[PDB]
């Protein structure tokens, strides 16, 4: 009997049984809907400080590996689910879930009622919890660090996750068939494109050199002028954990970049910065969207794309700026997903356009990226 | 689960193939795997409480018999494969036979094996913890009862002593991401419940049969779902319990409240234990509640409409012959023979042809 | 390894018990217990070349006979182990019917696994460190030439071709704490060598017969053990090539080296191939090495005495027939029939009484 | 595939298969012909920082338990073998091997010629190596750790396994039947024995316990002053590693008790202890002894005993000082086995009367130390 226990901020115990690494994990608590792409979830960047439920009942099917990690590691603070199962069972995984959670050094639980979690979540919203797996875990002393979290509001988690030095990307997207491509070769990549690491996925990435970009990775801190200076053909803000709010640096960054003429997109975290930076504002939501089954409408074409989402705060709707559209609201609750510059070659997505895991709908929104970079290099 | 009828067609062929050849089919929910496949079994109406043994573990052919039901599938093959474990195959024995993920299979041997310690450390083991343990692997009272030498009503009043009941979850779509005033709902053995039963009305349940099979087809839903129609028009809170997907029965628009069950004693009794209903109709879904009638009222369940001895006595080839006589009616004559050549000459009595019934 | 001999009893209870019924036995020396038992198999003289199935994959009744040898051991059961893994029962369903610890058991399931790969890979997949790790499992060439699907010898040309030959160990009571002056030698698949032979002396090399049975006794043996006496006392340098552990031949004291080996056309190629012989002595082991001698020769092996051929034309009862002839000697009249009616004619050719031999 | 390597001083490299740890292990190499116990082995302290390797192919069959451990831990610095068996399997095992050696964070090697390394040891005498077990064993970096090893000729290591403080030990042998015994009462145990820790094996405790003394163990560097305060019924002078020679403050207390007329003891360490103590010298041997076959010939009465060794270090029998008789030699090498005071009650065995693993022959070795309790009691 290997025991484990979460306790929430509320003083509400999950007793279950540990499945990852011994020891203590702290953070906010979310639940995911997504019944497929764990691993993926886990591997995203943007979950750092957050300990993740899955509302799907049995997780880790299909093992793990390589090709399905979003980033160099696992950041997600810790693992809630309802049942690991006796075997992993595909042709692609090359290591099951215990093990690559040991692995990685994560403490994670199973054998919960994440269903009751999650009903407390969406009803009472956010909370921050801990995970203790141990011998004999101690409840008293999981609540006390559950009460002693600081919370995400307000917390610069970009400047924890980014890259110290800046780097190229080249590859391109995995195929069946193939498997995850070779780097390409930058003479093989028309567009240059620049973009800030607040704690990227890599699909975004591979799929930009898809569609033929190629990948200067900088570090989150990084200048509106150090960049200028490598003209770029475009600049893309990444996803991440945390608050975009305190992220000074970067608001102050991309605000030059908007007196160009340089085309931008964001996603995700770079969506809520791109929003700051045009004089709007941004809140946390009550629990927040995190799953792959969210409706967004396309506002101006009028058509609905099943989305892949995990945020925890939004841009608020009521305080934007003139020269800033709506250009996608969720079905679900009526929240910003998209906007775009009146006046500038600027637009980002709250979504996750390059998915992974999730839906393939958003993936367009790139392509607009791209119309905006060659039309900015006729010109 | 597909329900078939192979029985009322002797000489046809009984192997699964690409063309359909069954009548029906139960459906069932569970948090896990294991638990909504056990449900699904125990609602399936074929007599199984889970996974009951085909073969005899001493046969010395058992085995076999296990590898042609592996190998060709029959109706029966769910029930050969945790067979097979018994007799020491594994999972890549069944996984070559059967094409059937290791996944899945997997999860039986596991059951399989919990069935084999319960059998031993008998009813004297089954302790509140290991009780819990196998109330959450969807384990049927009937079944544990089996393994344990037991009369099913002890496992049941062990959980009861254990204060080990379901909880019930509810359907809506999303994962729980948004809440429902819908009652749509299936049992497990979990923390929270979302039942949440009404204290105001005067409640009544109604019991469908199940899957369909020949004899008990849409003739016997369609009249259980008038009951909850006119019911509820006439202002009664409506329970329906059910478990056939393919009917207006399991529609959650049909009735006030759903209950995605089997029907079970076991199952339906924890329902009432929380519901309280005024009353419960047992005649409308066919043979399958109507044989849970004098059990149920055994039980305590208001069972409403002609009592369950009221049906015996029908249903009771001996009790019948004496009412009918009683009210001076015509009846062929018949007897009760034990051995054959106490029929012919009770045959003789009877008078050719004639029509012998098991 | 045990040496019976049922087949020469038709009404014996073939059963192993209390009681001895084996004839004799063989031994071997392996760094691995997988190692030792595969070529203890291999130089049992039964024409194992190690665990060769006895049942068949498709057969629908496998699974019923397998069983029934494990449940009650007869002479062939290790063979029936191998089979009840190929046929899917784990180790523990053969656990429980033999009783043999899981300690053997998990370890003849992985030969078995490694088997399959073999089969699934063919000879393509016979890469230096695949068929290095076989070979370290003590798989012979003949067994996975039959899993590959190729001739023996083809097997023998890939180990050449990667240079993956054995190494001999020798034994010492010690473990090596001390040295040894005494040539006790073993085969297997490690780093360092210690055969060491003679640049010295001419060698001759005798081969034993195996375990004994009947038939194939102690009489070879003394023989063996003569030559050995006599030539060495006559200045040659005595090798000594047998794997059975109750004779004198096998006693290091008998000859100048011993090689504690099954006398098998692999294991001896291999001797020769590092102590390169004056001649070898095929004539004394009884039916073992004398059919070994036409390959040995073939294979370039110094045969000494009778020619293989000499051998050959003496029991070829075709060639032995044309030469009693060109002797102008007496033979009881013969045939060789095909045919059931073929014979009845021959036979009154022949004359009554006839000496039926297959 | 893990890949392990071991490379030995002058350079001759091993490349196997991990078993245990994953990292580097340095220290003097052994071998050891016991066919039972590697447990037990592995868990004495007189293996500090020496690399065991076992003659007998396969190790690991019968699993571990707490029962067959002889310390608080695993001592040796690493462990080399033929094979790691698939399972263990034994009614006494609570945990396999690898699973073992990974708990204990110990490197080691399966899968390599043992026999190759064992005849190169005793041709060429003992000699130190490294054990690299990860991703890309570096062999030149591991020859370079093997070549830097200091060596154990003049090595203090018992001063580096003792206890930090006292204490008392009054738990007996185990029993088929019973297991562990609880420990005693010390009201029930008749003599008081003071035990010098210089890394001592459990069963020598227990051993003594068994015999009616409760014991007080004491730090190695315990003065002699410290001990007499105690008024023990006996001294005893435990097992260890490393060179006995450097340990000075023993010898010096060793001295003092001389000057009484107190029982003295020694076993193994504690016989080369007592040896020093006398006047006499220690040697470092070609390999040593380390297995449980050894016959060991009491030379008073003729009589031979199959033994339990674990030593690299021996007392010259040709500087034994007239007050030092011979008792027992080795029938393998003629070595020195033991003495006993000719004016003194003290007396030493350089093999292992507790055995733990190995052969039962040598226990009444213990008897004698009783006797002279006793007798020392008696006056
Ligand atoms: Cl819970
Ligand atoms: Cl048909
Ligand atoms: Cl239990
Ligand atoms: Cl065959
Ligand atoms: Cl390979
Ligand atoms: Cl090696
Ligand atoms: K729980
Ligand atoms: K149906
Ligand atoms: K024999
Ligand atoms: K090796």
């Amino acid at each position: 009997i290997k025991s484990a226990l979460l306790v929430l901020e509320d003083g509400t115990q999950f007793h279950g049984r540990a499945i990852g690494a011994t020891g203590s994990a702290v953070g906010e608590v979310v639940f995911n809907t997504s019944m497929t792409g764990y691993q993926e979830i886990l591997t995203d960047p943007s979950y750092s400080r957050q300990i993740v439920t899955l509302t799907y009942p049995h997780i880790g099917n299909v093992g793990t590996n390589d090709a399905d990690e979003e980033s160099s590691q696992v950041h997600a603070q810790g693992l809630v689910i309802r049942d690991l199962p006796l075997i992993a069972s595909n042709f692609r995984n090359t290591e099951d879930l215990s093990s690559y959670l040991k692995r990685h050094n994560i403490v994670a639980i199973a054998d919960i009622d994440t269903r009751k979690l999650t009903r407390l979540l969406r009803e009472k919203g956010a909370q921050n919890g801990c995970i203790i797996a141990g011998d004999n875990p101690d409840a008293a002393l999981a609540l006390e660090k559950a009460r002693a979290f600081p919370g995400l509001n307000g917390m610069d988690l970009a400047k924890e996750v980014t890259t110290a030095e800046a780097y190229s990307w080249t590859q391109g997207s995995w195929t069946l068939t193939g498997g995850l491509p070779e780097a390409k070769k930058e003479d093989e990549l028309p567009f240059h494109v620049v973009a800030y690491d607040f704690g990227a996925k890599r699909n975004i990435l591979r799929m930009l050199v898809d569609r033929g970009c190629r990948l200067t990775i900088v570090p989150a801190q990084t200048s509106a002028e150090d960049v200028l200076k490598m003209n770029p053909d475009g600049i893309f803000l990444s996803n991440g954990p945390g608050d975009p709010a305190p992220c000074d640096y970067a608001i102050t960054a991309i605000q030059k970049f908007l007196e160009t003429d340089i085309p931008v997109f964001g996603i995700c975290l770079g969506h809520q910065l791109l929003a700051l930076a045009s004089g709007a504002k941004t809140v946390k939501m009550k629990f927040g969207h995190h799953g792959g089954n969210h409706p967004v409408k396309d506002v101006e074409k009028n058509v609905v794309m099943i989305t892949a989402q995990n945020h925890g705060f939004a841009v608020d709707e009521a305080t934007l700026p003139a020269n800033l559209r709506v250009t996608h609201k969720s079905l679900f609750d009526g929240t910003l997903q998209g906007i775009h510059r009146t006046d500038k070659p600027a637009f980002s997505f709250q979504g996750h356009p390059e998915a992974s895991p999730g839906p393939h709908d958003a993936a367009p929104l790139f392509d607009h990226f791209i119309e905006l970079i060659e039309q900015y290099r006729k010109t | 689960i597909p329900r078939f009828n192979f029985e009322k067609f002797a000489g046809a062929n009984d192997r699964l193939t690409t063309q359909m050849k069954s009548v029906g089919e139960v459906m069932a929910i569970g948090r896990t795997q294991q638990e909504s496949l056990q449900k699904a079994l125990r609602g399936l109406e074929v007599g199984a409480t889970g996974f009951d043994p085909k073969v005899s573990l001493d046969d010395p052919e058992a085995l076999t018999k296990i590898r042609r039901e592996l190998k060709d599938a029959g109706a029966d093959r769910i029930w050969y494969i945790a067979d097979a474990f018994r007799a020491g195959l594994s999972v890549d024995g069944v996984f070559n036979l059967t094409n059937i993920d290791r996944w899945f299979l997997v999860q039986i041997e596991e059951l399989v094996r919990l069935e084999e310690k319960v059998a031993e450390v008998g009813i004297t083991g089954l302790n509140a913890d290991f009780l819990r343990q196998l109330k959450r692997k969807g384990f049927a009272d009937a079944r544990l009862a089996k393994l344990a030498g037991v009369r099913e009503a002890e496992i049941r009043k062990l959980r009861d002593q254990y204060d080990l009941h379901p909880v019930y979850k509810r359907v809506d779509t999303c994962a729980a991401e948004f809440a429902t005033d819908t009652a749509y709902m299936y049992s497990t053995y979990e923390e929270e419940c979302e039942a949440n039963p009404s204290t105001d009305r005067e409640k009544i349940m109604v019991l469908g049969g199940g899957p369909n099979r020949i004899g008990q087809g849409i003739e016997f839903d369609y009249c259980c779902v008038h009951a909850s129609l006119a019911l509820r028009e006439d202002g009664y809170e409506t329970i329906m319990v059910n478990c056939n997907p393919e009917t207006v029965s399991t529609d959650y628009d049909t009735s006030d409240r759903l209950y995605f069950e089997p029907v079970t004693l076991e199952d339906v009794l924890e329902i009432v234990r929380i519901e309280k209903p005024k009353g419960v109709i047992v005649q409308y879904g066919g043979q399958t509640p109507l044989k849970l009638a004098r059990a149920l009222e055994a039980a305590g369940v208001p069972v409403i409409g002609t009592s369950p001895d009221a049906i015996d006595r029908a249903e009771d080839r001996e009790r019948f012959q004496h009412a009918v006589e009683r009210l001076k009616l015509k009846q062929p004559a018949n007897a009760t023979v034990t051995a054959i050549e106490m029929a012919v000459e009770k045959a003789k009595e009877i008078g050719y042809p004639l029509v012998v019934r098991p």
